[PDB]
């Protein structure tokens, strides 16, 4: 921000030379803090009264503390605070007059000193002992009671030891002092006033210029931006919404560091948490079954499916076991179901949160059992006691969704093979990304190659040759044997973070199992809240898919870090069908780029498949044929306005030449937009791509000679026969 | 296995170059409709593939002959996305556009050192349209044209 505003440069070098003379005595730091406090200076020409664009009404004359003395005469005043949310100060200057008797500049200096005063150390930090304990040299601490200089009306109370007992009921008064030490001590002429009168005020200030102002100034400055940031509750104020393990989080706090990558994560269940520092492993690709949110089975992938979530749907139930199923069909020997064994912590835990409640027992084939109740009105549960496993049947009294009616039966879960024992299964720490900086993969390329690839002797094929190797060591991701689809770095780093919650003492295998969300391109999904480990490692969650979008823009993207998004993004996802936005730095600056070739012949390609009607027929029409040379003419300029020998040109030349390549489009597009009957559905994209050129050969104007307007440079142009000359011209159009 | 769409394309690009109409296009004919769909392959370079199948004039293809032959250097390559990740990273502001000031700042992270006069100088080379900054599609032409 700039803060000083010289608004009518009216007088020669005088008015200049005096706002300068003025602002170079006050202290660069004083500025620097009326600066972050979004202040401003207006050194203004000749606007004295209430007539300058901010002296309108706003916060003004409301109470009578103004001068040095209190005199509040506002038509004569020629400096002025607008003093409530931003400070402004407002000067103005007419002739020669602020050095004899500078009694007046030192208003200028008050005036301006009212903007740091209550924002100052007065007040902005507190009184922090600092200025109480110097309010206190009063008259009890120095053999100087000459406060007179800066205390009269509101401090002829010397009987008072002022402390903390009363000087807030003056805080507008403890100010006008602070407004005077601070006039004096700036003052282009008294100066040592202060220094001899007040030994301390001097100090004080003078202490305050040694450095106590370019303490505020930082205070500010720092909080600066912890002020105006992006709300993301940090440190376990999220590490509880996240759901990641506690310690594994910490864990990883390590990785982000050493290898120096951020690390998301989506939400991973509560219901799930402790069953995995507990040990019980994690879903990978192999099973999709459903997880479950309510009885003793929560947190687990029930073999059965009307005891997951989708307790009743009679066909995500249905096509939901076939799931599981299918999981231990194929991946026999690796993943199945084994019964279900709540532990101890694990049942005391689903106890507040309510999901069960352990009750009465009973005795069958006599073994002890203590029931397990859940509001559910289909199933029951039960406990054993010798083996703490869990049963459950359908009620007496009901029937299963599916027409299934049993007696009690064990729960069987899902468990992958881990070691060579099947253990039960529950929700996976799925990375939503991983930023690694882009430094960190210069460290992946293999020396000699990216060697080999600078010593281009070729500028532009060096650059190219560098990006490839980016793209090929940092950006491809090929698909893969278990772990999904993920980059090679993708799955260094996959380890590291599973051998990182490993020497914690997790004893169920890994925990992040396969790549990143953001190749989630079949099925994406779209969390709200993510879970992020910066490279410091501070733990960090979003609230909104913009909030997220908002941070990885700040942090990740602006920032140095590769970091790539979902294909899908912006697209209509295959699999799920769904549409997910994310903030496309390219397709922003489609509104204004010239279509090319192929993205033209592209849509042309779409529409037909479409309205199941061409820009034009197969038929023996001659105004259809028409059409077609015609856009074979567009898909011809189009082509040539990305012509790679635009170098031997000069960037002159080239906006130029482009613009006329640019027109010359617009033209056939213009042509066959009057031509015969060609679909609307057409008429409005060619309606499209108007704009776009439009947008670009203005762009390609301003960006060179100003004046020219689109619309009426292209009225000049003469497109009837010859095409020559007109070029000749459009040269001339531009002078 | 070109995706049907993906179908559509090559046949509504071949057959906007296919003058007299019929199904066949001439060898000077192959060569445009290609490059208009952003591909250019060598003067030479170009027949290989049209002389891989010399049942017509011994010159022109059908629309299948062409269906078909778009595998050898299609059924493959997949880049035309990395490559338009590439540039999403130099873009380092999000504006859409590549500014040799960006340039030079990714350019030495990877650790290359690059003269502020060597740099103004790829942007230049880069920039077709002469607005002194690299966009995806100036940035595709750099990058893909060899
Ligand atoms: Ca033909
Ligand atoms: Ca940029
Ligand atoms: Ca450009
Ligand atoms: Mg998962």
């Amino acid at each position: 921000n700039n803060l000083v505003k010289t608004e009518f440069t009216n007088e020669t070098l005088d008015k200049i030379q005096q706002t300068q003379d003025l602002l170079k005595k006050i202290p660069k730091d004083v500025l620097e803090i009326y600066s972050e406090l979004g202040g401003e200076i207006y050194f203004t020409d000749i606007d004295l009264v209430e007539h300058k664009e901010l002296q309108d009404l706003s916060e003004e004359e409301k109470n009578s503390m103004n001068s040095r003395g209190e005199k509040v005469p506002f038509a004569s005043r020629f400096v002025f605070e607008k003093k409530r949310e931003t400070p402004k100060l407002i000067i103005n200057i007419k002739d020669y007059a602020i050095n004899s008797e500078q009694s007046k500049e030192v208003y200028y200096e008050i005036g301006k000193g009212i903007s740091l005063d209550i924002i100052s150390k007065d007040k902005s930090l507190d009184p922090e002992f600092l200025n109480l304990i110097k309010s206190l040299s009063d008259d009890s601490d120095s053999s100087d009671l000459l406060f007179s200089q800066k205390f009269k009306e509101k401090l002829e109370l010397n009987n008072k030891s002022i402390d903390i007992n009363f000087i807030k009921e003056n805080l507008t008064e403890f100010q006008h002092a602070f407004s005077l030490a601070f006039s004096y001590y700036f003052a282009p002429d008294h100066r040592t006033v202060l220094e001899l009168y007040a030994p301390d005020m001097f100090e004080y200030m003078n202490k305050l210029e040694k450095g106590g102002f370019e303490k505020i100034s930082e205070s500010l400055k720092k909080e600066g931006v912890e002020k105006d940031r992006i709300d993301v509750l940090k440190g376990e104020k999220a590490l509880k919404a996240s759901g990641l393990v506690p310690e594994h989080a910490d864990a990883f706090k390590k990785i982000a560091r050493e290898l120096n990558t951020y690390i998301l994560f989506r939400p991973v269940n509560k219901l799930a948490t402790n069953l995995i520092k507990s040990g019980v492993a994690t879903k990978g690709l192999n099973v999709h079954g459903k997880s479950s949110d309510w009885g003793p089975v929560a947190g687990y992938i029930p073999f059965d499916q009307d005891l997951s979530k989708k307790h009743g749907q009679q066909l995500a139930v249905e096509k939901g076991n076939l799931e599981n199923k299918k999981s231990i069909t194929e991946h026999e020997g690796e993943i199945g179901k084994i019964p279900l064994k709540l532990d101890h912590l694990r049942i005391e835990e689903l106890k507040e949160n309510g999901i069960i409640l352990k009750g009465k027992k009973e005795i069958d084939n006599g073994k002890k059992y203590y029931l397990l109740e859940s509001n559910n009105q289909v199933y029951e549960f039960r406990i054993s006691d010798e083996n703490n496993e869990v049963q459950y049947k359908t009620k007496e009294g009901k029937i299963t969704v599916l027409g299934e009616k049993f007696n009690w039966r064990n729960i069987e879960v899902m468990a992958k093979n881990v070691e060579g024992v099947l253990k039960p299964l529950t929700a996976d720490y799925d990375l939503f990304a991983l930023a690694p900086s882009l430094t960190e993969i210069k460290k992946q390329i293999p020396q000699k190659e990216w060697d080999k690839v600078v010593n281009t002797p070729n500028s532009l094929e060096k650059q190219k040759g560098v990006t490839n190797l980016l793209i090929k060591y940092g950006i491809e991701r090929k698909p893969d044997s278990t772990k999904g689809t993920l980059s090679n770095w993708q799955k260094q780093m996959l380890d590291r973070l599973n051998e990182a919650v490993k020497y914690t003492g997790y004893t169920g295998g890994d925990v992040v199992n396969h790549g990143t969300e953001q190749d989630n391109e079949e099925f994406p999904e779209k969390d709200n809240e993510i879970f992020i480990i910066n490279p410091e490692g501070e733990f960090i969650l979003t609230k909104n898919w913009e909030m997220t979008g908002r941070f990885i823009e700040k942090n990740i993207t602006g920032k140095d870090y590769l970091y790539y998004f979902n294909r899908s993004y912006n697209k209509i996802a295959p699999g799920n069908k769904a549409y997910i936005e994310w903030t496309d730095p390219i397709t922003k600056a489609k509104i204004n780029t010239i279509p090319t070739s192929a993205e033209f012949i592209k849509n042309l390609s779409s529409i037909r498949r479409s309205s199941n009607v061409g820009v034009y027929k197969d038929s023996g029409d001659k105004d259809e044929f028409a059409k077609k040379e015609s856009v074979k003419k567009i898909a011809g300029y189009l082509s040539d306005y990305y012509n790679s020998a635009n170098h031997i040109f000069s960037q002159e030349k080239k906006r130029k030449i482009s613009i006329f390549r640019g027109i010359q489009a617009y033209n056939e597009i213009e042509n066959v937009l009057k031509s015969k009957q060609i679909a609307p559905e057409y008429k409005n994209y060619f309606q499209y791509l108007k704009e776009r050129i439009t947008n670009q050969v203005q762009l390609l104007l301003t960006h060179q000679k100003s004046n020219i307007e689109f619309k009426l440079l292209y009225k000049q142009l003469n497109f009837t026969e010859n095409e020559t000359d007109n070029f000749e011209v459009f040269q001339k159009i531009i002078d | 296995q070109l995706t049907e769409e993906q179908i559509a394309e090559f046949k509504e690009a071949f057959s906007l170059f296919d003058k007299d109409g019929d199904g066949t296009i001439t060898t000077k004919e192959l060569g445009t409709v290609m490059r208009s769909l952003g591909q250019n392959p060598t003067e030479a370079e170009l027949q290989d593939m049209i002389n891989e199948v010399d049942a017509d004039g011994n010159g022109t293809i059908d629309f299948p002959e062409f269906l078909t032959m778009m595998a050898r250097k299609m059924k493959d390559t997949d880049s035309e996305e990395e490559i338009r990740e590439a540039f999403r990273v130099f873009d380092k502001d999000g504006n859409g556009y590549i500014s040799a000031a960006e340039l030079r700042h990714v350019m030495t992270n990877l650790g290359e050192k690059l003269t502020d006069e060597e740099v103004d100088q790829m942007i230049r080379e880069a920039d077709i349209d002469g607005d002194g900054q690299v966009n995806y599609e100036e940035f595709v032409q750099m990058m893909t044209a060899k």
